[PDB]
């Protein structure tokens, strides 16, 4: 939550429609948290056999 | 004091006056030193015990005697966000006050001597003026050139050097102004202002009346003369728009001739320079020189009832790029200090074919802030916010 | 004093170290009566 | 919760004028034509009802 | 160290004598006057000694 | 069969099917029950 | 060095409204009455609430606020009442009160409104404005509410709850002669009401040597006195002030010796 | 309680006195009038009428802080009047205006008892 | 309005407000979040002028006669927990009401607002520092102990409960309600990152009217917009005044593109007013016409948690600590 390191705090372009690009906190936690969008769905798996 | 305290203008000794309601009330030109502003701040007050803590902080410590700082050697308290604009109004050529509200503005002098002085106009009636109005709040005797931030720099060539059609070139003579818009340059905290010489002269004790009674008598005229801001001083006319339109599609049609007179191996690298780097610059300059045109295209349009131009010109709030943003073009996105990456495999964003270099693909937003942003440009403009919001957030603790 | 149920809000006078229970519902919350001194407003 | 009694920009009554209202857009109304046929002729005293929302209806389908 | 007995309670210590709330602004004061509410000046005090002049008061 | 710019309110009307059946919290309800 | 003879002349005349013209007159006067109208007219509300049971949604001092904002006819009899301040009684007495008295219970299934018809008074003078309803608040079956109340008089100072008026509208020269105000395009303005310009063009010609005179007025009533006694009695209040600060005045400058 | 209650607004305590008079000492003939309770309604209603005579020279007022109740008049004539002259000469001038428009207006209200059209 | 059961749930530091409004510019996004039946904020009527001074540097005048009308009135509920209970065989603890005489650690605060039981009835007007429950702890005579208030609360006691918790230890929970008003610290804000206190409060015979009688709720500072370039905040409020005065609720779906602002401009002269929103406002104090138009209309303001009752304090020779003697809190 303090690491200065700005790679895994900067906006990717891979988060497009996925997690929303405007919503974050600042302070120390900027870009640490982040808040998934509307029709983002997470899948819950199943077996391959 | 306020709550990080990072020079001795951090700390100031005031004087208690007692109030109704229940939170703290400070003058504005004090919020420079302290860097406070009113959305949901706190500060601390600690009371001197004894009697010779009481005189040491009384005659070493008080705010009127820490009006210029041994840092830059210039003053740290200027007329502030809301009075600035206001002077520079009130001090124009031709603004003519009749007798009711002369006298009514002279009951908020708290030096005045009780004599009322000629007008400059006495037939057909009496009119005074804002420059022989504020010559009453000018103390003591003193002598300043300044210059306006308007001032055409080809006007002490010719002739009018001392006449000056458009009323610059500030000039307070024996303590009274005779011509010249007052502004930022003649104010504010800079150094040879006309508070820094008012300090050094006069001395501390009559600067503060000198803040006091500016404050005081422009913002009483100020509820007659009105400001504000609507969407009307955010708009432009008809043929405006069409030349902007046109630059724009000039500028991408040299892009594109570029492009492609690169795909075909007709670019020759500079000293020191790799093919790629070469192509990306002369790109950057074809944008980057492209929208400094529409800026001024923008600019040149204005009107002098506007009220951007009024914030801008008095150096209230603002810039003149900000004028240039919200009416004419927003400009290129950067992360990292270089244009927008390929954080797909060979491309932006997957609405776009593959190895795409034109402008609008890789961050050029082309709209206004009125017109509104198309998604595609909503989100490089959300990536460049976000690294000009992380920066902020490390600075801080580093420095302290 | 006086106590009402959580459930029927049927009043009953549960006295001093005494367990807490209604009667005819079988129920442990219990809400103290509103008091009898009374207490004025302004319309302002 | 439930609607005031006096536009606050105003001072006009319209605490008594909610069911009106409802019984107007009932039938056939649209919202501007509804609100003139009450006399609300400022865009401040219009705003009270055009954008109330009426939460005391669902408070009472809690048992006392 | 910090939070020990030597860089914790002899140099930066709590202080009496001291308030603090939110600030608003008042174009009416003189550059060097504050506004204070009254439920604080009713609260911090001033030791002031006896003498033949103020007796009185 | 086609649907030509009746589109801004045909898209808003499959949203609707959307959120009437999946809800705004179906993240975390379904996990639990697997 | 003396007063002017200003001239009215109604317009309209309604029971919540009236518009009158006020020629011949100072600026400064036409806009001190102006004030009169909302702060310093006299006005009978609530103002004293005490409740003996209230098992409803809202809670206390949510009822509490919604009976004051309840407007009283306030017609006659306000002439009559002292300031509570004032008068030589105990806390409260018929000489400067009037005493309300609400009690509703629902028992039926089907909900029940709580309008102002429940506020029964004992002086026959002032009652709520009923001669729709008023609603404050809506009952289920098992809830009930009984309180008792007092109304004194005061103005538009103390309480916003004591103006009588609506909006007081209030303009003078609808076009501008005198360039008080100033357009930047004076083609996109719609024209005043009371104008009587053209109808292809934007301003009159500009006199310097003008002065603001013809004031027009239009003041509504929110139902507790008639239209056209809220100016009489604005007027006859304004007097009483100087007349009243002249008496101080002698009174300082004779015992000056 | 940090709230001051509605009625300080107006209502005069028990040491104060409603006006007060002080004498300027930097110029001559001129005088300052410290109305206590009071505002603008009163403030700028004296002032428009101390202009309209021709024997004034200075009228004006200000009400030093909006959170306290409390206005200033200031007043200079010439050296054969007096500010205390000028001052009540010019609130009998507006009673004498007040009630005459009350006359000209009850006359216009039963001018339609039935109606004139 | 967070949930719509607040009666039942004894929830600690709850916020609700008196009268919610839906706004009326709204997104198409807000039908599926449903905030049209839980809304937080009220639509105000903003002008955007210089007046006074007290709305420099990011603050707002507001109108002191709609406060009191209700407008952005509040409530404030608060929990207490208490637990009795045997940590020992002699220090056992009971609710009972500690008399002068028997009992020995009391302080000299008045104990007669508790009732037989220990507790305090709903419906009185509990104040700061009075004790709400009184629990005596039995000396191996009987040494009380007891809650007291925090400082400066001036509630009133909204209900009590008595029931048995995770185990057979009986403990009560406490309610206590209080009505905030706005006043001159709170904290205001608007839905595009303007957030500001409150300078000063005037009457309505003092704020700027308009030719009709119509003067605004709030006042903000012009210079708030040119420096960080909301304009977003200036169609909403050019929008808004379209929607209430046609009676429709607009639409500000983000990406819309049937929606300029020459389309909104020419459905506003329609209705009789300036294309841009400008309207000629006259001065409160003198009556006088203004020589600029100032852009008026109505917008949908919050009202934020961070209030000024709650973040004053001072300390002037209190109470000290007792191995280092270091003043300490209390
Ligand atoms: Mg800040
Ligand atoms: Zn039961
Ligand atoms: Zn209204
Ligand atoms: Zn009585």
């Amino acid at each position: 939550r303090d690491g200065k390191l700005a790679k895994p705090r900067q906006l990717h372009n891979t988060l497009w429609g996925m997690v929303c690009p405007a919503e974050t906190p600042e302070g120390h936690a900027v870009g640490l948290v982040k808040n998934l969008a509307l029709m983002a769905y997470i899948s819950v798996g199943s077996q391959p056999s | 004091n306020r709550q990080p305290t990072l020079h001795k203008m951090s700390m100031m000794g005031h004087r208690v006056r007692i109030l109704p309601w229940s939170t703290f009330r400070l003058n504005l030109s004090v919020t420079t030193p302290y860097n406070a502003d009113f959305d949901g701040d706190e500060m601390n007050l600690h009371l001197p015990q004894s009697l010779e803590t009481r005189a040491e902080i009384q005659e070493l410590a008080m705010v009127p005697r820490m009006i210029v700082t041994p840092q830059s050697n210039r003053p740290v308290m200027g007329i502030v966000q809301d009075t600035l604009t206001a002077v520079r109004k009130f001090t124009k050529r031709d603004v003519f006050l009749e007798r009711g509200e002369v006298m009514n503005l002279l009951m908020f002098l708290s030096t005045w001597d009780g004599k009322v002085p000629q007008p400059a106009i006495l037939k057909p009636r009496p009119l005074w003026t804002g420059k022989q109005i504020f010559s009453l709040i000018i103390p003591g005797h003193i002598n300043c050139i300044r210059t306006h931030s308007t001032h055409p720099d080809d006007e002490d060539s010719g002739p009018y050097k001392h006449i000056s059609p458009g009323d610059t070139k500030v000039v307070v003579e024996n303590g009274e102004l005779i011509m010249g818009i007052l502004c930022k340059k003649s104010l504010g905290t800079s150094a040879g202002s006309l508070v820094h010489i008012s300090y050094l002269e006069m001395g501390h004790d009559i600067t503060r009346l000198f803040y006091s009674n500016i404050q005081t008598v422009i913002n009483n005229w100020l509820l007659i003369e009105g400001h504000t801001i609507g969407i009307g001083d955010s708009i432009a006319d008809s043929k405006t728009y069409q030349d902007i339109q046109n630059t724009i599609k000039k500028a991408k049609q040299d892009v594109i001739e570029v492009i492609e007179k690169a795909h075909n191996n007709e670019l020759e690298p500079t000293p020191g320079n790799t093919l790629r780097q070469t192509f990306e610059n002369q790109v950057n300059r074809i944008l980057n020189d492209a929208r400094d045109k529409t800026g001024s295209s923008a600019q040149k349009s204005l009107s002098e009832y506007n009220n951007f131009k009024s914030m801008v010109v008095s150096g209230a709030k603002g810039s003149k790029i900000n004028i240039s943003q919200v009416i004419a073009v927003v400009g290129q996105q950067n992360v990292e200090g270089k244009r927008i990456p390929f954080g797909f495999k060979h491309r932006t964003l997957p609405h776009f074919i593959k190895d795409d270099y034109g402008p609008e693909s890789r961050g050029f937003v082309e709209n206004s802030y009125l017109a509104g942003l198309t998604p595609t440009e909503f989100f490089f403009h959300a990536m460049g916010g976000r690294e000009g919001l992380i920066d902020t957030a490390v600075k801080t603790a580093e420095t302290g | 004093m006086i106590y009402i149920c959580g459930e029927c809000h049927t009043e009953n006078e549960i006295k001093s170290r005494d367990p807490i229970r209604c009667r005819e519902c079988g129920y442990r919350i219990m809400y103290k009566k509103r008091t009898k001194r009374l207490v004025v407003f302004d319309a302002r | 919760m439930i609607i005031p009694v006096r536009c606050f920009t105003c001072g006009k009554i319209v605490g008594n004028k909610w069911e009106a209202y409802l019984g107007l857009l009932q039938a056939e109304y649209t919202e501007g034509d509804a609100l003139d046929a009450l006399g609300l002729k400022r865009y401040c005293c219009r705003r009270m009802l055009l954008a109330h929302v009426d939460l005391i209806e669902k408070l009472l389908n809690y048992a006392p | 160290g910090k939070e020990g007995r030597v860089r914790g309670n002899l140099m930066g210590k709590r202080v009496d004598f001291s308030a603090r709330t939110v600030i608003t602004p008042d174009p009416n004061l003189s550059i060097d006057q504050v506004g204070v509410p009254r439920s604080i000046a009713a609260n911090m005090t001033f030791a002031e000694i006896v003498t033949p002049f103020n007796i009185d008061r | 069969e086609i649907t030509p710019d009746l589109w801004q309110e045909a898209c808003w009307i499959v949203i609707s099917s959307y959120f009437d059946e999946k809800g705004l919290v179906r993240q975390q309800l379904d996990s639990f029950d697997e | 060095p003396y007063a002017n003879q200003p001239t009215v002349r109604i317009t309209e005349l309604t029971d919540e409204n009236v518009k009158f013209i006020i020629e011949n007159t100072d600026l400064a006067v036409a806009n001190s009455i102006r004030r009169v109208f909302i702060a310093e007219v006299p006005i009978i509300a609530i103002d004293w609430v005490q409740i003996d049971a209230n098992s409803s949604v809202l809670h206390d001092e949510f009822i509490a606020h919604r009976l004051g904002l309840i407007p009283l006819t306030s017609d006659d009899i306000v002439d009559k009442l002292q300031y509570s301040r004032d008068c030589t009684c105990e806390e409260f007495c018929p000489e400067c009160s009037v005493e309300f008295t609400l009690d509703v219970r629902c028992n039926e299934d089907q909900t029940r409104h709580v309008t102002s018809r429940d506020l029964i008074s004992n002086s026959p003078r002032v009652i709520p404005v009923t001669s729709d309803d008023i609603l404050i608040v809506k009952l289920r079956k098992g809830q009930e509410l009984r309180l008792r109340a007092y109304a004194k008089k005061g103005f538009g100072k103390e309480h916003a709850k004591w103006n009588p008026t609506a909006g007081v509208a209030f303009e003078y020269d609808p076009d501008n002669a005198l360039r008080h105000t100033v357009y930047p395009k004076p083609e996109e303005w719609p024209k005043s009401e009371y104008s009587e310009l053209d109808e292809d063009e934007s301003q009159a010609p500009y006199d310097p040597n003008g002065k603001p005179e013809r004031f027009y007025y239009n003041v509504e009533s929110c139902g507790s006195l008639r239209p056209e006694t809220i100016v009489l009695s604005a007027l006859s209040g304004l007097k009483k002030k100087l007349s009243d600060l002249q008496t101080q005045l002698s009174h300082e400058i004779q015992s000056d010796v | 309680m940090n709230a001051p209650p509605a009625f300080e607004s107006f209502l005069l305590f028990e040491g104060e006195k409603k006006i007060t008079i002080n004498k300027d000492t930097k110029v001559p003939n001129a005088c300052l009038f410290t109305i206590n309770k009071e505002d603008h309604t009163l403030g700028n209603i004296i002032k428009s009428q101390l202009l309209k005579d021709p024997q004034v020279l200075f009228a004006g007022y200000k009400v030093p802080h909006p959170l306290e109740h409390k206005i200033i008049i200031r007043v200079q004539t010439t050296p054969d009047y007096s500010p205390q002259e000028a001052f009540t000469n010019a609130i009998t001038d507006l009673i004498s205006e007040l009630s005459l428009l009350e006359e000209r207006f009850r006359v216009a209200i039963k001018d339609k008892q039935e109606g004139i059209e | 309005v967070y949930i719509t059961n607040f009666h039942v749930r004894m929830d600690t530091l709850a916020h609700v407000l008196y009268y919610p409004q839906k706004p009326l510019v709204t997104t198409r996004s807000m039908e599926y979040l449903r905030f049209r039946e839980l809304p937080a904020g009220i639509n105000s009527i903003v002008a955007i002028a210089s007046y006074t001074g007290y709305n420099q540097e990011d603050s707002v005048i507001m109108n002191r006669s709609a406060v009191d009308r209700g407008f952005f009135r509040s409530v404030f509920y608060r929990s207490y927990k208490e637990q009795e209970s045997k940590k020992g065989f002699d220090q056992e603890e009971v609710f009972e009401k500690p008399t002068r005489e028997t009992c020995q650690g009391m302080r000299h605060a008045i104990y007669d607002k508790l009732d037989d039981d220990g507790l305090i009835a709903p419906g009185v007007r509990v104040s700061g520092d009075d004790v709400i429950i009184g629990k005596t702890v039995t000396l191996p005579t009987k040494r009380d102990c007891s809650t007291f208030l925090r400082t400066s609360e001036t509630g009133i006691v909204d209900q009590v409960m008595v029931t048995l918790n995770q185990e057979g230890y009986k403990f009560c929970k406490i309610r206590v309600r209080s009505v905030r008003i706005p006043q001159i610290g709170d904290k205001f804000a608007s839905r595009h990152g303007q957030k500001g206190t409150c300078g000063i409060q005037y009457r309505q015979e003092d704020m700027p009217f308009t030719c009709e009688g119509i003067t605004p709720d709030i006042i903000i500072n012009p210079h708030a917009i040119p420096s960080r370039m909301t304009i977003g905040h200036l169609i909403e409020c050019l929008q808004g005044k379209v929607s209430a005065n046609k009676g429709e609720i607009g639409d500000a779906t983000p990406f819309n593109d049937a929606v300029n602002v020459q389309k909104i401009s020419n459905l506003l002269s329609d209705y009789g007013y300036h294309l841009r929103g400008n309207e000629v406002l006259y001065n409160g104090f003198t009556g006088r016409k203004i020589t600029s138009q100032i852009f008026i209309g109505p917008t949908y303001y919050q009202r934020l948690k961070h209030m000024v009752d709650d973040k004053i304090h001072s300390r002037a020779r209190g109470p000290i600590q007792i191995l280092n003697r270091q003043p300490m809190e209390g």
